[PDB]
């Protein structure tokens, strides 16, 4: 019910990412703050450069 | 402001990113090399200007 996944190919594994965008569900809040640009908020998760 | 503005690649990330051109342009200096050491006399113009 809460579950993204995301398979990427052997060549794609490094630095494959997801970039999640999340959008008001009302009219007013993309009104009222589209010029500030905080009407959207977008994130990433990567698979970390590790050792 | 004929410098490029540095645009962040994610929210509250921390890196921004431009363009940095670089050239040589050339100006004059002499340096002159005595025929005491080399039978002829070298007169050189320098690197130039980094621009």
């Amino acid at each position: 019910q809460n579950t993204l996944i995301y398979v990427v190919p052997n060549g794609s594994f490094v630095g494959s990412n997801i970039k999640l965008t999340y959008t008001t569900t009302d009219y007013a809040v993309l009104h009222y703050f589209y010029s500030t640009g905080q009407y959207k908020v977008f994130k990433t998760v990567s698979v970390p450069n590790v050792t | 402001n004929v410098l490029p503005t540095l645009t962040e690649l994610a929210a509250g990330n921390g890196t921004f990113t431009g363009s940095l051109q670089f050239t040589i342009v050339p100006n004059n200096t002499v340096v002159q090399i005595p025929s005491s050491l080399t039978k002829t006399s070298f007169a050189v113009y320098t690197n130039g200007s980094l621009a």
